[PDB]
């Protein structure tokens, strides 16, 4: 089942990305603690989301440098 | 200009290229540094009680999940693209390969070393 | 390190290590025991005499080649040749390298899976691969598609292939060749008085056959002119003088390469069994076969060839295709070029039969993946 | 061997009378003068080694302004440098092809004639107009006018 | 020679082809220009039956 | 942003952008693995040649169409043919365009919804919708009434149209197409000796029914004189030469059209359901439909059908009531010209499926309003 | 290796030729067919009026 591979991998990029989050049980000063490391979670989280983007946008740029290259020797 | 001094033209017009390379890449990490902070706005950490701090970290994991989604999107297309320029530099080299084997000889020994097998030590310039 | 582009071929061993331009030594494959009595004493007198060395004193040896048609039917012979090839002509160990042999089409397995297990247990070479001997010269025209007509010296072999994707449906091998081309004409120079018969005279004949043979353009009209004037008589000095004078066997000896029933082979010649492997090929191919007619091998060395084959091919084919015969002037080295090229090649390197691989699978291995 | 051709077009007094005390022991059999093909295979041979001799015709005549079987002043330095190979080809092709892709400022995977010039302004380098014709003119593969990479890095060979 | 002889044969090909297709296409338009010319004539008969019929009703 | 008018089609895939005159990319929809060996190292070989790439390596591929009659039969196939559509032929990621897919009448929801569910996952476009192929083929004649015979290379399908509101109840779906009738074709050029087998042959004799077949006015007297005269022979010359001449076989294989009794079919040609999928309309609107018969779709590009189907219509229809045949000169891209002009109005710019309402209903929602 | 691109040569230089005229051909034909279908189209209109004389009487 190729195509419940696929959906079960889409439910696994839904859940999984999804983590466990405990703060309730972490007291105020903990939930400050869990507030903090959440923060830098995410904002480690955007960070890796604009190089990734960035990246690809090189890896199209040379894509297209190389399929300008294959038309000029075809 | 002679031979060589049009291989140093073009030897400075490849460190000029580095040098706008290296000027690209420093402005685009310092552009998307403030992108980033303008986007990664760190929070007040204090005065805030029990609820509000729970509140905001159910916020903050739900946040973490849109963007560890959308990461997952964007390295899918990184994988994409590397497939595809992979496939396009396999057809560069089929395009202008294989056939382009050079003639190996075992007996075109190198200007130096062919003059100091022939005659001991004699050659040491190149 | 370097491999060893080995090719046993039939009638003469061509080596050198791979990525080269020549085989560093080419010399015929011939063992030859001494068959007098001897009376000197210390003279140093070797029991079997191998390679170029026993062209030179061949007026006291009895020659005879360990290979037939491209079957080895003599393995003991075969190791001798192959250990002199290693160590006197090369002078490198084989320990140290890797070899390329090379196969005619449609042989049997047994000789492929014991060349396989000599070069593993005896000269015990890190990893070595076989290759059919046609792929080979397509490799060395620069070509991708082409039917290749490979006429050595043992057996003749005819192998098309496109865009890459041989055809194994199309391969038409026939044991007619340089060696049945001596035979017959050493059967005809008796017609006019001159038998040779000893071993040893078989390479006078070849040499006979290869300096003074060519193919004609049109049989009959040779016939005639052959039977009236005198301009065709070319003479040669045998080892001893007494010069001699070839008529019109000049072009009876390799015309049975185009009518195998001169030595009552049923056949039908190479003019024809190569437009019968391409119309065994799909019909949107045949142009481009048409189109790159490659030749190779010693025997299509025939001063002539190119321009009767083409004629007798393009009689046979429709009028509309172009027929074009590839003969480059190394056509007798071509197999080894190419196998050079395939040895130098960085996509290749994977496909070694390396030596654990055969620890586990047994000299079966050849038949296996690793082709 | 960058270096070398470069140093031995304009050498100083030791490599080039290394070279001449060469030309003057070969007179043990190869006394042409200027080195013809038959005495620069003779020269090779009796050193004590039989090279096979194409690589020997294509350093001759190959690269040649005239290709006529003698040999010249700046390819005899050719052949030398030719013996291995240090000029690395104008650098490598991922520094190239960051070059080319940076070059490419309109980003179609050519280069144009206005940013090519206005990036050959940038460079600032000695400029010779008839130099600048002649690598147009390596860049003529397909005679469009523009550098793809393949012309690119085929006029880019050597630059050190 | 060889390489002259090759782009000949090249410029040649390219040249049958464009002329294969422009007999299509003529062929095309006359077969189209043959059936309109038919229908034109019958047209012209249709509209003297029609003029008769009119002034008889 | 421009949308993307694909039209899926079955034999030839017709692509480009919306508002402009003609596809911008026409290529066969086949899918090749290679089926031989390959021999040759390094030289880039594919595992499977699609678009117009496999019309060019025929000659050693097992070509496939992934559409059998309008269904879908082969989902990975089809995957990989829109996938080389939108990225090599088109050169535009789909992330960023509209497409406009077009699907037969009475076609099986299951095909629509994978379809659809492709569309929105795979290659994640922003919005697709689904049109029947016969309402676009009356946009492009800039009608808005008439009875329009879509006689593509999968299946005819006749739906008749008034003032804009379609006649569910009398479309009338007939599985006879061109790939009958090439297969026809191929059946009866056997009865002068000419034998194609392989599915490389079929392309062939698309060819030959391409160039050479008409449509004959009259059957009986075309069969009488090209049984006595032979002024019909017209010969054509096969992809290696070997000219064929093809006699009466020229107007027998698209007579099948109406005699669907020849390739044993029982229903009636397409000269008969066309009336009958008038008479099935009501009774005040048949003389609007008689006079604007519409024809589209490739394989009604005959030479002389546009006559033939007149002539049949007028002998079944009552004698007082005008048949006229459009057979406009763009037929062949009759469907995507109207799919362009559809794509390009504003007042069905709110028409597509927006991904968040997939999201929401799932890939059912293309039964749904958004038809 | 002359004579056969010689003879490619003259080979493409014809069909150069051919296809010219083809070209020629297929404008006239077409400008034919633009004529003939706006007399067709005349020819439609005068029916239409027939016809509508015709029922009315
Ligand atoms: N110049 C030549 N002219 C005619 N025949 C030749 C010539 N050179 C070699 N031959 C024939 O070809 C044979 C050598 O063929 P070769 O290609 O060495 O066979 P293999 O495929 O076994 O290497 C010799 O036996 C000889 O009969
Ligand atoms: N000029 C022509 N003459 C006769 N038949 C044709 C012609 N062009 C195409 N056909 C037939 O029509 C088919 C193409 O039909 P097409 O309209 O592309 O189908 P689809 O509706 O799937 O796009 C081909 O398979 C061919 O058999
Ligand atoms: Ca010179
Ligand atoms: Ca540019
Ligand atoms: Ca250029
Ligand atoms: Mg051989
Ligand atoms: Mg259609």
């Amino acid at each position: 089942g190729k195509r419940q591979t696929e959906r079960e991998k889409k439910k696994k990029i839904l859940a999984e990305r999804r983590k466990v989050l405990a703060i309730d049980h972490l007291n105020e000063d903990q939930l400050r603690e869990k507030a903090k490391e959440l923060w830098q979670s995410i904002y480690n989280l955007e960070a890796e989301k604009f190089d990734l983007q960035e990246k690809f946008k090189q890896q199209k740029y040379e894509i297209n440098v190389l399929r300008n290259r294959i038309n000029d020797n075809q | 200009i002679s031979a060589s001094r049009k291989l140093q033209l073009k030897t400075l017009m490849l460190q000029i290229a580095k040098q706008e390379m290296e000027r690209e890449a420093e402005e685009r990490r310092g552009e998307k540094g403030r992108v980033l902070r303008t986007r990664c706005q760190p929070l007040e950490l204090d005065g805030l009680g029990f609820e509000e701090l729970q509140d905001l970290c159910r916020q903050l994991h739900a946040r973490v999940d849109k963007v560890d989604e959308e990461r997952y999107d964007v390295e899918a297309k990184v994988t994409k693209n590397i497939t595809e320029i992979a496939d396009l530099t396999q057809k560069i080299y089929d395009l202008r390969g294989k056939f382009k084997r050079p003639t190996l000889r075992r007996v075109r020994i190198s200007a130096d070393a062919m003059m100091q097998a022939l005659l001991g030590t004699r050659a040491k310039e190149s | 390190t370097t491999a060893l582009v080995c090719d046993n071929g039939s009638g003469l061993v061509k080596a050198g290590f791979a990525g080269d331009d020549a085989p560093r030594a080419v010399f015929p494959s011939i063992v030859g025991r001494p068959r007098h009595q001897g009376v000197m004493v210390g003279m140093g007198q070797k029991d079997s005499y191998v390679g170029d060395e026993a062209q030179s004193k061949r007026g006291i040896l009895t020659l005879k080649y360990p290979i037939e048609h491209g079957i080895i039917t003599n393995w003991d012979d075969m190791e001798k040749i192959w250990h002199h090839t290693f160590y006197n002509e090369l002078r490198v160990a084989p320990e140290e390298h890797p070899t390329l042999l090379t196969e005619a089409p449609l042989n049997p397995k047994a000789n492929r899976e014991k060349m396989t297990q000599i070069m593993f247990e005896t000269f015990n070479v890190p990893a070595m691969y076989v290759a059919i001997q046609a792929v080979l010269s397509l490799y060395a025209s620069g070509r991708t598609t082409g039917i290749v007509l490979d006429s050595g010296d043992g057996v003749t072999h005819n192998v098309p292939i496109y865009e890459g994707y041989a055809l194994p449906h199309a391969i038409m091998r026939l044991d007619l060749a340089g060696r049945d081309l001596t035979d017959y004409l050493m059967k005809i120079l008796t017609e006019r008085g001159y038998s040779f018969v000893t071993t040893a005279e078989r390479e006078i004949v070849r040499d006979i056959k290869e300096k003074l043979c060519y193919v004609a353009l049109d049989f009959e009209n040779e016939m005639a002119t052959a039977a009236s004037s005198s301009s065709l008589e070319k003479s040669y000095e045998l080892p001893d003088g007494q010069v001699i004078t070839i008529g019109n066997e000049r072009f009876r000896c390799p015309e049975t390469l185009f009518q195998p029933s001169f030595i009552g082979m049923e056949s039908a010649g190479i003019h024809e069994t190569t437009y019968n492997s391409i119309m065994k090929c799909d019909i949107d191919i045949r142009k481009d076969l048409y189109a790159n007619n490659v030749l190779s091998g010693g025997t299509t060395m025939y001063p002539g060839i190119a321009d009767r084959m083409q004629k007798e091919i393009t009689a046979l084919a429709p009028s509309t295709m172009k027929i074009k015969i590839i003969a480059p002037p190394e056509r007798k080295y071509s197999v080894w070029i190419g196998g050079s090229i395939l040895a130098s090649l960085s996509t290749f390197q994977q496909m070694w039969i390396s030596k654990q691989e055969y620890d586990e699978a047994g000299p079966s291995i050849v038949h296996r993946k690793c082709f | 061997d960058d270096i070398y051709k470069a140093a031995v077009e304009q050498l100083t007094e030791e490599q080039k009378n290394e070279f001449k005390a060469a030309f003057d022991i070969f007179v043990l059999g190869a006394e042409d003068g200027c080195i013809s093909t038959k005495e620069l295979g003779k020269v090779m041979r009796m050193l004590g080694q039989n090279p096979t001799p194409e690589e020997l015709q294509e350093m001759i005549d190959e690269v040649d302004e005239d290709g006529s079987g003698t040999v010249d002043f700046d390819e005899f330095l050719v052949m030398m440098v030719r013996c291995m190979k240090d000029d690395s080809k104008g650098k490598s092709e991922e520094e190239l092809s960051d070059l080319f892709r940076m070059f490419d400022k309109n980003a179609d995977g050519y280069i144009d004639l206005d940013e090519l010039k206005m990036m050959l302004q940038a460079t600032g380098e000695t400029i010779t107009e008839d130099d600048i014709e002649e690598l147009m003119k390596d860049g003529d593969k397909n005679n469009d006018g523009r550098i793809d990479y393949d012309e690119f890095l085929e006029f880019m060979k050597g630059v050190e | 020679i060889e390489s002259d002889l090759e782009r000949a044969e090249e410029r040649a090909e390219l040249s049958e082809g464009k002329c294969a297709e422009l007999e299509e296409e003529l062929k095309t338009v006359t077969n189209n220009l043959k059936s309109l010319e038919a229908q034109a004539e019958k047209y012209s008969q249709k509209e003297d039956k029609y003029e008769e019929e009119i002034k008889v009703l």
